[PDB]
C-alpha cells in the first residue's frame, strides 16, 4: 500500500493503453485538418465556392485522404488489440494458476516459492498480489550422499544427510531441521562399496532399546 | 521524409499536405526497436548476481568444457556458442542496448548458478550443493529412486558427456540446423530490399528520380509528377511499417516463449511433458546465439523394458 | 546526414541536456565522447558502472548525477558462488516475501462510423 501510494510509475503498464488509445484518436482527428492538395479540408467551403464538377474534384482528394486516414487507424487498432488479448489471456491462465491454486511453475506466480495470490481489480486491468517463500539465512554444513552402517548403504527419504563437524543429521533440504539418523528416515540400497563419498556411522534402530 | 523526398524542399513542402502519416510511422518503427532491448532483457536477465564459474571444475565426472566460457578466446565464449555464431534513403540501423558480450555474461552467470547451486538460485539466494547430489535431486523429481544415480554414476555422467559431444558434432555438419535464426534475419534483409527498390517506381511518374523532374519541369508541372511519385512511396512505406509490426508481433511471442523457458527449464525442473525436451526433464542449459537463444535439455529416457506379470492388490 | 536525439532527465529535475549524433563521427558535428551509437555532446564519460537509466546502444547509458554522465552499464552485483564437492548450504530461517504483478485486459470500446 506505501508502495503504490509513493510510485508514480508502478501503474505504467495500464496508463501505457490509456495513452496509447487517446493518442490514436487524435491523431486521426487531426487528420480532419488536412487538405490533401484540396483547396480545403472543409467541405462546406468547397460546396459554397465551387460548383458540382469541381467539388467533385476537390471532395475527391479529401475522401482519399480521410479514407487513407482511416484505414491506418483501424490497422493500428487491430494490432493493438491482439496485444491486449495476449495479455488478457496471460492474465486469465494466471487467475487459475496462481489464485486459484498454487503454482510449481517457476516465476510464473511471483519471485520464491508459491504459496498464494490474491486479485485486486484495475482500470482495464488487473493485479495480483503473489504470497511467496523465500529461504533465508543459511548455514555451511559437511555433507554425504549416503552413510554406511552394518555394510549397508543408508540413502535419505526425505531429506538430506549433513554435519555440523562432529555429529551426523539428517534434515530437510529447504529449511534447517537435524533429526538423528534412524531406520525410521532413510532406506538401504546395496552394500558400501558402490558409492562415491559414502561415510561411516550410526543408524538408530528405535526396536533396539525396547528390545 | 528523407525516403519520400530526399534533399527536396519541393517535395517536403507537397509532403505536408497529407498530415501527421510520416510522424506516425516514426513512431511505429520506434516502438519496435524499443520492445527488441525489452524482449532480450526478459529472457536474458534473470539473474540477479552475476555468478562466476570456479578455477576447479570438479563435478563428479560430468564435463561442461562444451557449454562453459572458453577463455582461451577473446570473446570469452563457449565451444558451442563460436559455433552457433559462425553459422548465422533514409535508412539506418540502430545498435541493441546489450552487447553480445553482455549477453554472454548473462548466460555464463546462469550457467554457474545451476552447475554449483542447482534450482535454489532461481527462488532466492544462492545455495551450494554437490553437483552428483543435485542431479540425485533430479531423478528424484522424475519418479526414480537416488540410489539409481549414485550407484551408476559413471555411467550417467559418461552418457551425459558423449551427448553433449554430439550436439557439437551435429551442428557443425547440419546447414539446417539454424533454420529458425537464419529466416529471421533473412525477411528482414528482403523487407529493406524491397522497399528501397520500390524507389526506382515511375509510379505514373515521368521519372522516378526527383532531381530529374525538377531540372525539367516548371513548379506547376513539376507538383503533378512529384505527388504521383509521394503516392506510390508513402504506400510503399505504410507497408513495410505494417509488415514490420506484424513480424514483431510474432517475435515478442517467441521472446515470451523463450522467457518462459529460461525460468522453467533452466531455473528449475519442469513437469510439463514435451515443454522441456523428449523425456522426463532432468535440468537444462542455455547458449547464446544471434537475436536468439539456444537451449541444450537433458532428459531421462527409460530403455530396455521387461515383460512381467502384475496384479493390483496383494 | 543522421538523426539527433536529446538526453535528458525530467523537466521537474532539471534543464540540462546531452544530445547524441547518431551514426557521425564527432570530428563532423560542427564532453565529447564517441560511442557506437553515435557522438555524444554534454555528458561526461566516466570509468564507473552503475544500472542503466537512459539507454543510449552499445552498452552505454546516459544518467544525472550535479551533470549529466555517460557509462557502461553495470548487469548487476558480481558475486561467486561457493562451489564445492563436499558442502551444501541450508536456510535457517525464511521470510515471507509479497510482490505485485500489473496486467492489462481490455481497451477503450471505440466505434467510428465511416
Ligand atoms: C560458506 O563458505 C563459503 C566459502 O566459499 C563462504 O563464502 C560462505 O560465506 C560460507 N557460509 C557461511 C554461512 O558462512
Ligand atoms: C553437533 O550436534 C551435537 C548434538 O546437539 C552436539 O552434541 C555437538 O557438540 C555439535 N557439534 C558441534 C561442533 O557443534
Ligand atoms: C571431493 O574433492 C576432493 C579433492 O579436493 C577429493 O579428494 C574427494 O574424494 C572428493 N569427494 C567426492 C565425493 O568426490
Ligand atoms: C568404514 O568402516 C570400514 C570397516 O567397517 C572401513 O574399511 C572403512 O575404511 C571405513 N570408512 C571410513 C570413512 O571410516
Ligand atoms: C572435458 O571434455 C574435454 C572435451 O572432450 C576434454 O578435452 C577434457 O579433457 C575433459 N576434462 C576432463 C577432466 O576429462
Ligand atoms: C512382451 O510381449 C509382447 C507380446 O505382445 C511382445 O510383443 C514384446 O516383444 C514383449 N516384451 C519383451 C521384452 O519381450
Ligand atoms: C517532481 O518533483 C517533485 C518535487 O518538487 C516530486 O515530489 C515529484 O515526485 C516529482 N515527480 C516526478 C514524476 O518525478
Ligand atoms: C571516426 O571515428 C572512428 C572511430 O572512432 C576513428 O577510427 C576515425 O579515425 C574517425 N575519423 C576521423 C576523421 O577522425
Ligand atoms: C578512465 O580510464 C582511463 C584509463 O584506461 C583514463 O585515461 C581516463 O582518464 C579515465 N577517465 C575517467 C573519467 O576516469
Ligand atoms: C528469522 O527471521 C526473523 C525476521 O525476519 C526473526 O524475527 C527471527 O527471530 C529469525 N529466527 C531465527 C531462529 O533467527
Amino acid at each position: 500500500q506505501d508502495s503504490l501510494s509513493s510510485t508514480p510509475s508502478a501503474l505504467g503498464k495500464l496508463q501505457n493503453v490509456v495513452n496509447q488509445n487517446a493518442q490514436a484518436l487524435n491523431t486521426l482527428v487531426k487528420q480532419l485538418s488536412s487538405n490533401f492538395g484540396a483547396i480545403s479540408s472543409v467541405l462546406n467551403d468547397i460546396l459554397s465556392r465551387l460548383d458540382k464538377p469541381e467539388a467533385e474534384v476537390q471532395i475527391d482528394r479529401l475522401i482519399t485522404g480521410r479514407l487513407q486516414s482511416l484505414q491506418t487507424y483501424v490497422t493500428q487498432q487491430l494490432i493493438r488489440a491482439a496485444e491486449i488479448r495476449a495479455s488478457a489471456n496471460l492474465a486469465a491462465t494466471k487467475m487459475s494458476e496462481c489464485v486459484l491454486g498454487q503454482s510449481k511453475r517457476v516465476d510464473f506466480c511471483g519471485k520464491g516459492y508459491h504459496l498464494m495470490s490474491f486479485p485486486q481489480s484495475a482500470p482495464h486491468g488487473v493485479v495480483f498480489l503473489h504470497v511467496t517463500y523465500v529461504p533465508a539465512q543459511e548455514k555451511n554444513f559437511t555433507t554425504a550422499p549416503a552413510i554406511c552402517h552394518d555394510g549397508k548403504a543408508h540413502f535419505p527419504r526425505e531429506g538430506v544427510f549433513v554435519s555440523n563437524g562432529t555429529h551426523w543429521f539428517v534434515t530437510q533440504r529447504n529449511f534447517y531441521e537435524p533429526q538423528i539418523i534412524t531406520t525410521d528416515n532413510t532406506f538401504v540400497s546395496g552394500n558400501c562399496d558402490v558409492v562415491i563419498g559414502i561415510v561411516n556411522n550410526t543408524v538408530y534402530d528405535p526396536l533396539q532399546p525396547e528390545l | 521524409t528523407m525516403y519520400i523526398c530526399g534533399d527536396s524542399t519541393e517535395c517536403s513542402n507537397l509532403l505536408l499536405q497529407y498530415g501527421s502519416f510520416c510522424t506516425q510511422l516514426n513512431r511505429a518503427l520506434t516502438g519496435i526497436a524499443v520492445e527488441q532491448d525489452k524482449n532480450t532483457q526478459e529472457v536474458f536477465a534473470q539473474v540477479k548476481q552475476i555468478y562466476k564459474t570456479p578455477p576447479i571444475k570438479d563435478f563428479g565426472g560430468f564435463n561442461f568444457s562444451q557449454i562453459l566460457p572458453d577463455p582461451s578466446k577473446p570473446s570469452k565464449r563457449s565451444p558451442i556458442e563460436d559455433l552457433l555464431f559462425n553459422k548465422v534513403n533514409g535508412l539506418t540501423v540502430l545498435p541493441p542496448l546489450l552487447t553480445d558480450e553482455m549477453i554472454a555474461q548473462y548466460t555464463s552467470a546462469l550457467l554457474a548458478g545451476t552447475i554449483c547451486s542447482g534450482w535454489t538460485f532461481g527462488a532466492g539466494p544462492a545455495l551450494q550443493i554437490p553437483f552428483p547430489m543435485q542431479m540425485a535431486y533430479r531423478f528424484n523429481g522424475i519418479g526414480v529412486t537416488q540410489n539409481v544415480l549414485y550407484e551408476n554414476q559413471k555411467l550417467i555422467a559418461n552418457q551425459f558427456n558423449s551427448a553433449i559431444g554430439k550436439i557439437q558434432d551435429s551442428l557443425s555438419s547440419t546447414p539446417s540446423a539454424l533454420g529458425k535464426l537464419q529466416n529471421v534475419v533473412n525477411q528482414n534483409a528482403q523487407a529493406l530490399n524491397t522497399l528501397v527498390k520500390q524507389l526506382s517506381s515511375n509510379f505514373g511518374a515521368i521519372s522516378s528520380v526527383l532531381n530529374d523532374i525538377l531540372s525539367r519541369l516548371d513548379k506547376p508541372e513539376a507538383e503533378v509528377q512529384i505527388d504521383r511519385l509521394i503516392t506510390g512511396r508513402l504506400q510503399s512505406l505504410q507497408t513495410y511499417v505494417t509488415q514490420q509490426l506484424i513480424r514483431a508481433a510474432e517475435i515478442r511471442a517467441s521472446a515470451n516463449l523463450a522467457a518462459t523457458k529460461m525460468s522453467e527449464c533452466v531455473l528449475g525442473q519442469s513437469k510439463r511433458v514435451d515443454f522441456c525436451g523428449k523425456g522426463y526433464h532432468l535440468m537444462s542449459f542455455p547458449q547464446s546465439a544471434p537475436h536468439g537463444v539456444v537451449f541444450l535439455h537433458v532428459t531421462y529416457v527409460p530403455a530396455q523394458e521387461k515383460n512381467f506379470t502384475t496384479a493390483p492388490a496383494i | 546526414f543522421g538523426g539527433v536525439s536529446v538526453i535528458t532527465p525530467g523537466t521537474n529535475t532539471s534543464n540540462q541536456v546531452a544530445v547524441l549524433y547518431q551514426g557521425v563521427n564527432c570530428t563532423e558535428v560542427p564532453n565529447v565522447f564517441q560511442t557506437r551509437a553515435g557522438c555524444l555532446i554534454g555528458a561526461e564519460h566516466v570509468n564507473n558502472s552503475y544500472e542503466c537509466d537512459i539507454p543510449i546502444g552499445a552498452g552505454i547509458c546516459a544518467s544525472y548525477q550535479q551533470s549529466i554522465i555517460a557509462y557502461t552499464m553495470s548487469l548487476g552485483a558480481e558475486n561467486s558462488v561457493a562451489c564445492s564437492n563436499n558442502s551444501i548450504a541450508i536456510p535457517t530461517n525464511f521470510t515471507i516475501s509479497v510482490t505485485t504483478e500489473i496486467l492489462p485486459v481490455s481497451m477503450t470500446k471505440t466505434s467510428v462510423d465511416c
